[PDB]
Parts: C-alpha cells; structure tokens; sequence
RNA sequence: ACACCAUGG
RNA sequence: AGGAGUGGAGCCUGCGGCUUAAUUUGACCAACACGGGAAACCUCACCCGGCCCGGACACGGACAGGAUUGACAGAUUGAUAGCUCUUUCUCGAUUCUGUGGGUGGUGGUGCAUGGCCGUUCUUAGUUGGUGGAGCGAUUUGUCUGGUUAAUUCCGAUAACGAACGAGACUCUGGCAUGCUAACUAGUUACGCGACCCCCGAGCGGUCGGCGUCCCCCAACUUCUUAGAGGGACAAGUGGCGUUCAGCCACCCGAGAUUGAGCAAUAACAGGUCUGUGAUGCCCUUAGAUGUCGGGGCUGCACGCGCGCUACACUGACUGGCUCAGCGUGUGCCUACCCUACGCCGGCAGGCGCGGGUAACCCGUUGAACCCCAUUCGUGAUGGGGAUCGGGGAUUGCAAUUAUUCCCCAUGAACGAGGAAUUCCCAGUAAGUGCGGGUCAUAAGCUUGCGUUGAUUAAGUCCCUGCCCUUUGUACACACCGCCCG
C-alpha cells in the first residue's frame, strides 16, 4: 500500500512530497489430519500481530 | 420545550444503570446509536449531559468527536433521588477488579 | 458482511482503531504518567494492556476507574460485552520513555517553576537513569513578549541515518 | 462579517392568545352533562380531547396533519 | 517599489474601505507642493494654504504626492500649521465631491 | 419549529469530513482512511506507514 | 415535478381571477429550473436572479426553454481604465 | 596590455 | 558542445486590472495547474432574502381556571417556514421574562504563539572540556603541503582527548540451473484422450507437425513467487605517487562511478489562526459573524505564468498484424465498487444472468507509438481542429451561464516563431500509451509504471552562484550599506 501526499500544510514553499507505504506479507500452509489436531497445534505459540486463520475444506 | 420527560428518563436510568455514557459529537443523528434508540435523538444525549456537567454530577471528556461522561459521587445521589431508586442499589461497577 | 473486509483495509482499520485508542488514553491518564497501550488480541479475548508510572490511580479505589475505562472502550469501538480486557502496568526504568519525562515536566512547569530549574532537574534526571544522551527544548512566550526558544542538549545523540528510527524516543 | 443594520418589521413571535382555561362543558344539571364541541372519533387519540368549533371547519389540534371536517 | 524588504508589516491592502469625515477642528486640503523635512506645503479647501506636517503614524508607511486630498487636523493657538492625520483614495475623493463635502474647486 | 433542517446530502465533499478534526478539504478516502491530508501526516506511523522510499 | 407542482397552480388560477382582455399580473418565484408547458404560455412570470423578480411575458417561442434563461444574474460590462497593476511598465511610487 | 557598469520604502 | 524546447498561433488553467449586489480569500530565486483549490446544490468563507436556539448554570419574577409546545383551514410568502395575520384546539413543568454568566465563530492579528513545512544551503560545515596566547572582545585545537565527492584521509604540530554533520545505515535495480517449496504459479514428460490438416518418410495408419483442447494421487522448480545465505574489497596485474594517503589503465566478472530515504549548529519578523476539541488577546453573540432558497467564485478593452494541440510526405487516412509494467476493486457514519458473457441499438447506451473482499474473477491485463499494405500529392490540401447550428444518451434532488459522452454540419489562427529564457549525461532527453489521487458525473493537472530510444561531454571558471585562505573597509538595519556639494 503505497500514499503520496504533500509534505506541508497550507501550500507554500517548495512543492516536496512524502511517500509512505505499508507491506503486508502472506503464507499459507496445508495440512491432512483430523480437526481436532489441527485446533491442538495451530493454536499455541503465537507470539506477535500476526493473523491465523483455519479453514476447513481447500482441497 | 426542550425534551420530552420521557427523554429525560430514558437518559438517566441508561447513566445510572451503566455509570458511564458515550456518544459521538452529532446533531442530526436522528436517534441515538443502539442506547437509547427509542426514537431518542442523539441531540438529546449531549444537551442533557451538557446541563448535568454544569452542575457537577458528571466529568467530561473528548477525542475524536465522541463525548465520554463520568458519574460521581454527587451524580450518583442526585440520580438516586431523582429517579425514585431504593436507597441502596447501583448495578454500575461493584467488583474487586483483579 | 457475509464476506467479511479485505486484508488492506483491514490493516488500516486495526492502525486506525489503535491510533485512536492511544489518543484517548494520552488525553486522559497525562497526570497518572500513560506511557503506551499494547493491544493482545487473545484467543476468545480482546486484551489492552496500559503502561504506566502511578498504576493505583490507573485502577483507582477498588477499580473504579479501570472498570469505568473498560465501560467506555466497550461503548464505542462496538465490541460484544465481556470481550474488551483491560490491565495496568507499571514500567521499569521510568526516565528512558520520553513520554514520561514530556508530561512530567509539562505538569511540573503548568504548576509554577523556573522553565531552567525544571528542564535542568529532569536532563539530571534523565541522564542519571542511564541513557547516552537526552535533549530537550522549550520553545515560547519565555520572559517577554516575543517568542524564543531554549534547548538543554546532554551527552551523545544522533540525527541521520536509520539508527534513528530506534535509539531515540521523542515526545 | 460586518454589523447589521436598522430593519423595517423586525418582530419576534406571536403571544400565545391567553384564553380561558377550561369551558368546554355545561349542564343542564349536576350530574346531567352537555357538551358544546363533538369529542373526535379517532384512534390515536383517547377519545377524550375536544374539537375546535369552527363553524366551516372542525379541527383536532391532536391530529396536526390531517382529520378535518369541513361543515 | 521591489527590494529585499519581505521583513516588516507585509502587506496592509485590501478591496475594502471605510470613509471618515471632518469633525470639530479638522479640515480637509489639498496638497500645493512639497517641501523638504517631511514639510509640506497645502491649502484648505475653502481658506489659508496652512502649511503642514507629516505626523509620526504617517512617516514612510503612506506615501503623500502632490495635488491629492487629504484630511488635516488645524491647530488652535497657531493658524498657518496643520497636521496631516488621512489621506483620501482616488475613489473616496470622488465619493466626497458626490455627497457634497468638499466644495468643488479641485478636481481628480 | 421546523421541518426544513437538511438538504439532500449523500455525495460531494459536503457529505463527508475526517475522522479527527471534521474538517472538508483534502480527506484520504484510499483503503478507507477517511481522514485528512494533515491528520494523516501526524498518525500514520501509529497506523504502521513506514516512510523507507 | 415535487413542489415545482403549487408553481403550476398559481400560473393557473391567476388567469382566471383576471379580467378579460388583459394578462395575469405576476407569480414571482426562486424557480429557475422550470422547463416551459405549453399551459405557461400567456401569464407574467417574476423570475428571480439572486437579488430581484425580474418579470417575462410567456410566448409560444419560449415553450421548452428554462425559465431563468430569461433574466440574467449579472451586469453587461462596459470597461473603465486600466489601473496601478495592469501592466509590468507599472510600479513606482515613493 | 583596462568599452560601458548611476541610484536605493 | 548539443538536444528538446518555451517566448510567436488556437485553446486549458492560475495571478493582476477592469466590471459588479458579490465577482470571498491567502501567497509576489523561496507567489501565479500552489492552498490537493478540476466550486452546478453541498463545499462556502461572498452577495440578496427567510425560519431557528442548538442562550449551560445561578438568582429573582410570573405559574397547575395552569408556565409553556405544536398545528387544520383563508389571507401571506420562493416556500406545504403556524414566519406573520384571522380562528382556538392540543401539550404539560421539560419552558418563558429579566439580571449576571456562558457558548459558538472558514471573525481580526502568522509582527503575540505551539506544531508542521519551506529556505538560507546540497554544500562541508559546527561545538564544548582541560592545557597555551591576549587586560579584553577573542584565538589555538578546526593546519604549510599532498589527497578526496567530503573538516575524507596522510601527515605537520601548543595542543591532548571527544561530540554532531559526511561516511557507515534503510529501501531499491543488476547476478545464483547452488538451498528452502508451491493445483491461488508453472515446465517437461508421457498416461494420455481428442481435433485438424499431409505439411514428412509413409497411406491417411506407425513415426512425426500445431494447441491458453481435456486429464495425471506423473517427475521436477529452468521460467513465476519469496525467504535464508553468497557475492565487490580498489581484491589481482602494469604505470604514476615524498613510493604514505591515493590516481590512471587492463584481465576476470552479473557488476569496477544504479536510484532514492534519513541529515548538523545558527537563523528568517518566510508560509500557515482557512487542517485541529492546538492556542493568548480583541470583536460579535438572538435585528448573530452559529441554517434553508436564489446568485457568485467562470463576468472581459487589456498585461503576465505553468501547459495541451499543431504548423504535415521522417505525414494524414483506411485496413491487417503483434508485444507491457506499477496499481485499484463491493464503504461501519457515508450506500457508491471492478467487470465477464448472451441479447438489443450506427453510436453513446439499455436489458438479462454469473465471478471476485482477490497470485483464485475482470486478466494470458489482445494498450499506444512502432511493423505491413491501400488512397492522397506541395495546393492553408484529405495538414490543423478553434468557433458555431440541429439531434440522441447517461449521472443527479436540479445541467440555463452549453457537467460529461455520441452523431451530421460549419472549417478560424497557424507554413517553425523578435528581444529574451528553462530543463537535461545513458535505458537519461524526447516520442508513446497505462494506472493512483480528486471522483454521484469528469483530466489539457499532478503522482507512479512500463514501451521505442538518439545527437553531444568526460571539461572549465568566462557568465550566474557556492566553499576555504590572505588582504582592504569611513559597512554592522551589514553594498538593496554609507555618504558629498
Ligand atoms: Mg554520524
Ligand atoms: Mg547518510
Ligand atoms: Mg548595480
Ligand atoms: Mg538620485
Ligand atoms: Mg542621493
Ligand atoms: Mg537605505
Ligand atoms: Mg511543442
Ligand atoms: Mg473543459
Ligand atoms: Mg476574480
Ligand atoms: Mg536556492
Ligand atoms: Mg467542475
Ligand atoms: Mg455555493
Ligand atoms: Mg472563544
Ligand atoms: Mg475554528
Ligand atoms: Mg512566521
Ligand atoms: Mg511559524
Ligand atoms: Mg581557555
Ligand atoms: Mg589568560
Ligand atoms: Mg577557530
Ligand atoms: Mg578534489
Ligand atoms: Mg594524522
Ligand atoms: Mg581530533
Ligand atoms: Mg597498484
Ligand atoms: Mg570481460
Ligand atoms: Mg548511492
Ligand atoms: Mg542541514
Ligand atoms: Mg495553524
Ligand atoms: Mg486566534
Ligand atoms: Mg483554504
Ligand atoms: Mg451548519
Ligand atoms: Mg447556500
Ligand atoms: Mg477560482
Ligand atoms: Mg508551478
Ligand atoms: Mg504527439
Ligand atoms: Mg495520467
Ligand atoms: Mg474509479
Ligand atoms: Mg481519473
Ligand atoms: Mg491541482
Ligand atoms: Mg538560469
Ligand atoms: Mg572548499
Ligand atoms: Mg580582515
Ligand atoms: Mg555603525
Ligand atoms: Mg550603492
Ligand atoms: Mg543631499
């Protein structure tokens, strides 16, 4: 995700601009088990912001 | 005639029952969120915590368009007079918060 | 919605909806020294962790205040009633979060100081805590009419570069 | 932004015309009462509030929109 | 007149203006010549040519031509000396020969 | 009183205005910021855009 | 047609309260962005044009026309004599 | 082996 | 030294002036396609009318035959504003009157301020501790010389030991047949099966040739994706260097000098009170400077700035052919997203049914210039497309002062641009199209992306400026100074 906005309020000066941007990287993993160890090991050890989600049925 | 008794009520029981309001900074939000939205107006909501801060009876907060109120002590003895309540009751926050 | 919102502007809702959290709870706890929310999306829970320096007038007598905080982070940002969990904490090593030391010394010159003596007292500060420099600069209406500005630098500190983006906090 | 200057009319509201409070029954004696305006036949209301005798009109000032007779 | 004079008071002009008129000693005039010393030489518009002075407020910051109108305050004790306190715009000085104000002998 | 207290508004800059200082002019409507070109600038690096161009 | 219906019947209903061998005298109106029915044709019509109902005498001509495509918002301009800033060759005083 | 180059709300 | 130009023409847009009820306003290298400023309503601050209080709270006054609210009908009004007037029902202590006091303000002051930004100033510049010199302001350290893009280093040394800035640092472009591993990416193989043509030996079959035709619980990661490591260091070789710091050339190589982000002390009466529930003081506060209807911000003798399209044959027109990359996509208040494919219509566009919250669908993104063939023929012509007439659609509550789009017609200046002046060193200038921003509607703007792809330099201090040393000064508001008759 990229935004370019102005560097100033008011619109004065020399014409600078800023360029912010977000990164936003993504996994997937597959697996063949039953549901109930799928629920036991994806459910521990999720130290930061990262997302997890299950679905039941990609294949 | 600025609110109808009804309003007033409806108002103060909300404050009384939960001891804390919110509501976003609008007057043409023709009822209030969720709280309250039996066709009271969120005009209503402001106007009247606007008059129950000038008197004490509530702190005040802002930011980012949503007002935040405060019960007190004095807010909560004025409520329990003005609502007919039995001299001891207030379902608001009692519990050891660990 | 049936299909729930894409990643981006998920994303930027959950930085906006923690933006907004840490402003309110900056205009609030300023005279309990707020230093910081830490949302924990837990499992089954929405957890909010809030530093700072005087936790018993974070909580208040019995939690009166904390449970009121949870009341309205509950009301406003919609969350179903029981999910939003809120806990104090207090930081160690209280003179290195820039914060702090920004509040302090805005309540201590908002109740009557030498703007010299109190910038003085808390570089002393500062640097006494253990940090390689501190820097702090008052700029106004000090003694006349017509602004100035008054800048009480200590130890090594550096502007350039990426090393500034850590190794620095600034308030 | 500049001041306002001397108008011709200005005039706030009308005085809420101070009628008499309450007239609207007689009697022929105690216990025998008359009534000079019709009681409206609607719903919303309580059947309890009075008409405006109007003579070319009848006007419920309950219904503020609508329900009005016009002999 | 261009310089590297962005410092001090920017700029004080709009396209909006009030007009002021005569009051209890305080004549109007129009300017005959110009003399050195921020002096002048003027003349009311109905008697004596009343020399006059630039005061302190009007120094560089509104420049005074000859042949304009101005608003002059005359001095009591003395006669020939007056004190140039307004200056009249083109348009203003058009505005007061149209109301009557200044009997008309000088013209814009 | 009144029964003339809004016209239609539902589209154009006077439909809506930022999430922090309600003002018109300059709003970020991408990825569904909604919020001004100055209110921006100040929060978003607690929103996460990092400046690295 | 909302309440631009009420124009239509103070345009009618004014050519009738008017005597014979003569014209409806004026139903001044905000309306600029009526569109000409072949009913209009005859009656005066006041059409305001920001500060003044300027009147029209409704002709067959005008039929699907707008309405305030006959008076005008502003004053035809006759030019004065270029001032202090009109040109570079202009600057200096004292 | 050296053309002209004045003035400042 | 050159290239493309700009200045000349038509139009677009901004600033001055003129005009006006009003044409709201800020800003004059470092204002003028800038304030995301492409304004129909809204926005909106301007002009012209009309409702409202959304005037907390305290005190006092009136007040439950009662304070106070709202409204039907006729007149009135742009108005279906109970706005006002005639008439008199309804509400119920919430008000109303008066005195204090608050409140709001795109009101004033950016020369009262915070914050942010711009600029001095893109260069190599800055600072203190202890010691030395001077009565002192001050000075040395911070340098004769060599070197560097660099106060970068070598060295010299009344200084020693340090800090900031430069560099280091982060993102990015170039390379890995080595690793990790993938039906939301592919390759090859054949299991295949099928279509088609002999196009080859042959028969046409077997062998082959074409396939974004269908399958694999086939094997793999070359192309795609994205993680971890690797790799370049003036390391090797020859010259020039007090043989030191370093410079030039060459072999090997994906490469021997990609591009940006961040950035110091000190300062400016630079810009912003119109980004802010940042803000001091002053002003206004019910006949409002706090809302609805209408007009303006677009008006045209003229002066100026940034730009778009052209002046044609290295071209225009009409067909045919064949190649991208960076992105965005269903909205919470807010109600609208990107589109396939069938049908209908010359066209803009309409109807009907599906996919997509996205490496999954639009999409294998059939883009333009370019390439290949027709007609034109030096004629203001079939170059150019201004101006204007008539008709048809869509968005919207509303299109007139034409919102945008489509069709037939009218067919202006302009034949390379005076004095002046801007930007640029390699995948760069220029040509060319595509996305994002604003966006109910909509780019001649800006911000990014690819595609085709040159001429000219490897220098200097002449012009305009910048840095360091020596020198002169009657300047210090600092030459835009001072000053004589
Ligand atoms: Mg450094
Ligand atoms: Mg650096
Ligand atoms: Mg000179
Ligand atoms: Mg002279
Ligand atoms: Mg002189
Ligand atoms: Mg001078
Ligand atoms: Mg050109
Ligand atoms: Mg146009
Ligand atoms: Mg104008
Ligand atoms: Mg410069
Ligand atoms: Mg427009
Ligand atoms: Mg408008
Ligand atoms: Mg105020
Ligand atoms: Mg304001
Ligand atoms: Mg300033
Ligand atoms: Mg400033
Ligand atoms: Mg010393
Ligand atoms: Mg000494
Ligand atoms: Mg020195
Ligand atoms: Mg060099
Ligand atoms: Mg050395
Ligand atoms: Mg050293
Ligand atoms: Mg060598
Ligand atoms: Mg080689
Ligand atoms: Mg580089
Ligand atoms: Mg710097
Ligand atoms: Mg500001
Ligand atoms: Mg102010
Ligand atoms: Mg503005
Ligand atoms: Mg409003
Ligand atoms: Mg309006
Ligand atoms: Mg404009
Ligand atoms: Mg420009
Ligand atoms: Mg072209
Ligand atoms: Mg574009
Ligand atoms: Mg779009
Ligand atoms: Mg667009
Ligand atoms: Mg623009
Ligand atoms: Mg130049
Ligand atoms: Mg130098
Ligand atoms: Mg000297
Ligand atoms: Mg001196
Ligand atoms: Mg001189
Ligand atoms: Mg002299």
């Amino acid at each position: 995700l990229r935004i370019t906005t102005r560097k100033t309020p008011c619109g004065e000066g020399s014409k600078t601009w800023d360029r912010f941007q977000m990164r936003i990287h993504k996994r997937l993993i597959d697996l063949h088990s039953p549901s109930e160890i799928v629920k036991q090991i994806t459910s521990i050890s999720i130290e930061p912001g990262v997302e997890v989600e299950v679905t039941i049925a990609d294949a | 005639m600025l609110m109808p008794k009804k309003n007033r009520i409806a108002i103060y029981e909300l404050l009384f029952k939960e001891g804390v309001m919110v509501a976003k900074k609008d007057v043409h939000m023709p009822k209030h969120p969720e709280l309250a939205d039996k066709n009271v107006p969120n005009l209503h909501v402001m106007k009247a915590m606007q008059s129950l801060k000038s008197r004490g009876y509530v702190k005040e907060q802002f930011a980012w368009r949503h007002f935040y109120w405060y019960l007190t002590n004095e807010g909560i003895q004025y409520l329990r007079d003005y609502l007919h309540l039995p001299p001891e009751i207030v379902p608001a926050t009692l519990r050891r918060s660990r | 919605m049936a299909v729930q919102i894409s990643k981006k502007r998920k994303f930027v809702a959950d930085g906006i909806f923690k933006a907004e959290l840490n402003e309110f709870l900056t205009r609030e706890l300023a005279e309990d020294g707020y230093s910081g929310v830490e949302v924990r999306v837990t499992p089954t829970r929405t957890e909010i962790i809030i530093l700072a320096t005087r936790t018993q007038n974070v909580l208040g007598e019995k939690g009166r205040r904390i449970r009121e905080l949870t009341a309205v982070v509950q009301k406003r940002f919609g969350f179903p009633e029981g999910s939003v969990e809120l806990y104090a904490e207090k930081v160690a090593t209280r003179g290195l979060c820039a914060i702090a030391q920004a509040e302090s010394l805005r309540y201590k010159l908002l109740g009557g100081l030498a703007v010299r003596r109190a910038c003085y007292g808390v570089l002393r500060f500062i640097m006494e805590s253990g940090a390689k420099g501190c820097e702090v600069v008052v700029s106004g209406k000090l003694r006349g009419q017509r602004a100035k500005s008054m800048k009480f630098v200590d130890g090594l500190m550096i502007h350039s570069g990426d090393p500034v983006n850590y190794y620095v906090d600034t308030a | 932004k500049k001041s306002y200057t001397t108008p011709k009319k200005n005039k706030h509201k009308r005085k809420k015309v101070k009628l008499a409070v309450l007239k609207y029954y007689k009697v022929d004696e105690n216990g025998k009462i008359s009534r000079l305006r019709r009681e409206c036949p609607s719903d919303e209301c309580g059947a309890g509030v009075f008409m405006a005798s109007h003579f070319d009109r009848h006007y419920c000032g309950k219904c503020c929109l609508t329900y009005c007779f016009n002999k | 007149g261009g310089k590297n004079r962005r410092r001090g008071k920017n700029e004080n002009e709009s396209e909006k203006r009030e007009l002021v008129f005569k009051e209890d000693g305080q004549e109007y005039a129009q300017v005959i010549k110009m003399l050195g010393n921020g002096r002048l030489e003027a003349m009311c518009f109905d008697g004596v040519k009343r020399l006059c002075h630039i005061r302190g407020k009007l120094r560089k910051k509104v420049w005074i031509n000859t042949s304009d109108i101005i608003l002059v305050g005359l001095r009591d004790y003395q006669d020939n000396k007056a004190d140039v306190i307004l200056k009249y715009n083109a348009d203003e000085a058009r505005s007061l020969k149209a109301y009557g104000e200044l009997p008309e002998h000088a013209k814009i | 009183q009144q029964l003339y207290w809004s016209h239609p508004r539902k589209f154009g800059q006077g439909s809506r205005s930022c999430r922090v200082c309600s003002n018109r002019h300059g709003l970020i409507r991408k990825y569904g910021l909604n919020m001004c070109r100055q209110c921006f600038r100040q929060y978003a690096k607690d929103i996460g855009f990092i400046k690295l161009d | 047609r909302r309440k631009q219906h009420s124009l239509l019947k103070r345009l009618r209903k004014a050519k009738k309260e008017a005597p014979p061998m003569e014209k409806p005298e004026v139903v001044k109106t905000h309306l600029r962005d009526m569109i000409i029915l072949p009913e209009m044709v005859g009656s005066m019509v006041g059409v305001y044009n920001g500060k003044t109902f300027n009147q029209v005498e409704i002709k067959p001509e005008m039929i699907g026309h707008y309405l305030g495509e006959f008076s005008i918002t502003y004053k035809p301009v006759k030019h004065g004599r270029p001032g202090i800033g009109a040109t570079h060759s202009s600057r200096f005083i004292p």
